[PDB]
Parts: C-alpha cells; sequence; structure tokens
C-alpha cells in the first residue's frame, strides 16, 4: 500500500461523511445498537484527528508506517464499499433484511473491529507497536519468536510461522481459520488481531483444536453476527428453551457472547468472563441452559 | 419536523450499549 499523506487522508474523510450522510436517511431507520456505523466513522476520524495531530510536522513518518499505509488502504476500500451499497441498493437498502442492509451490517462490524485496532496501536494517537502487550503469556513468546516487535504481517508469512507451532490443513481449514482472526478483512494480521485471537482461543498450548471444537464443529459459533442479529436469529427458536449460539462480542473485544432462549420464552445475551468458553458452555449444558446449538436437538461433547 | 442530518465532524458518538446479563 501507497504512503499516506493528508490529502489522502482528507480524501477518506470525504467519503467517510457521505457514508454518516446516507445512513441518516429517514427512510433508513437504523437502530443505534453496537455496531452502529453513525457511532464508529464519527469516531474513527476523531481518532485520525488525534493521530495527525500528535505528527503535526513528522507526517512523513506517520504516512511511511507499514501499519497505518494498510489500515488507511483498507479504511478507503471498505469506506466506497458502503457507499457503492447504496448507489447499487436503491430502495432495496430501506428493507431490513435485504442483501444490501445486511451487507452493511457485516461492514458494520468491520468498522467496529478496525476502530478497535486503530486504538490498541495508536493508544492516545501515538504508534505503540512496538511495545504492544499480547495478553496470553505463550502467545506473546510465538510472536516474539517469529515477528519480533512488528505489528503487522501478510497473512501468508502468519500462516507459515503458525503451522510450525499449530500446523493448518490446507483448503477449506485454512480459509475458515483466515476468516477468524482476520477480523480487519484485509488479509494482514496485526498483533492486536493476534491478541484477540489468542483470547478466545485459549489455551495456546491446544490453539487450533480449541478453535476447531468452538468454531469449525460447533453449530452453536456464529461469524460476524451482532447482539441484534443473535436476537434475530434465536427468535424462531422462542418456543425451544434452550437455544443458544455465540459469537465475538463486537464492544468487548476478545470476549464471548452467548446468546440463549430462556424458560419463560425470552432471548438473554451474557458473556462468561469468569471463566473460558469450553468450560461456560459444558457448564450450561449440564444445568440445562445450553442445550440446542443453533436449535439442533444434538449438542457436541466438549469432554 | 426537520431531519437535521449532522457531518461526520459534528457527532459525538452516543455509544448506546447492548444489554449483556448475568450468566444463567
Ligand atoms: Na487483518
Amino acid at each position: 500500500p501507497g504512503t499516506v499523506d493528508k490529502k489522502m487522508v482528507e480524501k477518506c474523510w470525504k467519503l467517510m461523511d457521505k457514508v454518516v450522510r446516507l445512513c441518516q436517511n429517514p427512510k433508513l431507520a437504523l437502530k443505534n445498537s453496537p455496531p452502529y456505523i453513525l457511532d464508529l466513522l464519527p469516531d474513527t476520524y476523531q481518532h485520525l484527528r488525534t493521530i495527525l495531530s500528535r505528527y503535526e510536522g513528522k507526517m512523513e513518518t506517520l504516512g511511511e508506517n507499514e501499519y497505518f499505509r494498510v489500515f488507511m488502504e483498507n479504511l478507503m476500500k471498505k469506506t466506497k464499499q458502503t457507499i457503492s451499497l447504496f448507489k447499487e441498493g436503491k430502495e432495496r437498502m430501506y428493507e431490513e433484511n435485504s442483501q444490501p442492509r445486511r451487507n452493511l451490517t457485516k461492514l458494520s462490524l468491520i468498522f467496529s473491529h478496525m476502530l478497535a485496532e486503530l486504538k490498541g496501536i495508536f493508544p492516545s494517537g501515538l504508534f505503540q507497536g512496538d511495545t504492544f502487550r499480547i495478553t496470553k503469556a505463550d502467545a506473546a513468546e510465538f510472536w516474539r519468536k517469529a515477528f519480533g516487535e512488528k505489528t503487522i504481517v501478510p497473512w501468508k508469512s502468519f500462516r507459515q510461522a503458525l503451522h510450525e507451532v499449530h500446523p493448518i490443513s490446507s483448503g477449506l481449514e485454512a480459509m475458515a481459520l483466515k476468516s477468524t482472526i482476520d477480523l480487519t478483512c484485509n488479509d494482514y494480521i496485526s498483533v492486536f488481531e493476534f491478541d484477540i485471537f489468542t483470547r478466545l482461543f485459549q489455551p495456546w498450548s491446544s490453539l487450533l483444536r480449541n478453535w476447531n471444537s468452538l468454531a469449525v464443529t460447533h453449530p452453536g459459533y456464529m461469524a460476524f453476527l451482532t447482539y441484534d442479529e443473535v436476537k434475530a436469529r434465536l427468535q424462531k427458536f422462542i418456543h425451544k428453551p434452550g437455544s443458544y449460539i455465540f459469537r465475538l462480542s463486537c464492544t468487548r473485544l476478545g470476549q464471548w457472547a452467548i446468546g440463549y432462549v430462556t424458560a419463560d420464552g425470552n432471548i438473554l445475551q451474557t458473556i462468561p468472563h469468569n471463566k473460558p468458553l469450553f468450560q461456560a458452555l459444558i457448564d450450561g449444558f449440564r444445568e440445562g441452559f445450553y442445550l440446542f446449538p443453533d436449535g439442533r436437538n444434538q449438542n457436541p461433547d466438549l469432554t | 419536523q426537520q431531519v437535521h442530518v449532522l457531518s461526520l465532524d459534528q457527532i459525538r458518538a452516543i455509544r448506546n450499549t447492548n444489554e449483556y446479563t448475568e450468566g444463567p
């Protein structure tokens, strides 16, 4: 990706302004629940202003930084895709479950992940990638050994390095692994995305067996799903107490969110920060709460 | 009623929050 200068950033801001104006169309009636594009693009704008202010008089330093070059290219691309969604979608955008509205929700989730990453790498607007603290010690040691203090690596280099410790099946498993870890959908793995993935699928010692058991062969796992989409999806099981699904929390990145149908026909969502996901699912099954993953009668045996 | 469209630089994120409840 090319060098970033102030003129590229301001062009991106103009495109972002066009998106937030399109999204305020009263016929659209977007709900305010996270991930909310009308929160996320303004917050992204404000954080980018903070970054540019920290680099006043040294914009060349910022604009040559590899992570920032990739980030700005991706933000521009994804903002243009959102505009194209409105121009191709026209009145279909006003229908809640239309293809363009589902695409807008997926993009909203991607913008949320991008913002979180940007703040993890530039917490007060200054680049802090070289001292980024990976949460799990065994995962931190992997990154230090393979990549030093690097903040971002291409997917193919990341795959090759990870395969040395946790072998990866070629084909669709490798594709599914990439889709899980590449939260910002940019074909790179940042140290932030690595931190999130290794928190979600801890312990490191069995990382990809955990991921396979919780995300590939578990029908309860939902990729790129929001809180409101979980409520919608479980509505058809409101008559089947114990139906449940789980996904990444979008506002507490690195935490899981489990949605379930209660005995009195409510849909609740909970974040099991007290214990690992494996254990939350095991305990919830034994206690009668997490019985029917995505409404199915058979539940995986995580023992 | 007016529907005032706010610009990118005028929106202070509402930061509205989804309801997460204690484990069952
Ligand atoms: Na990525």
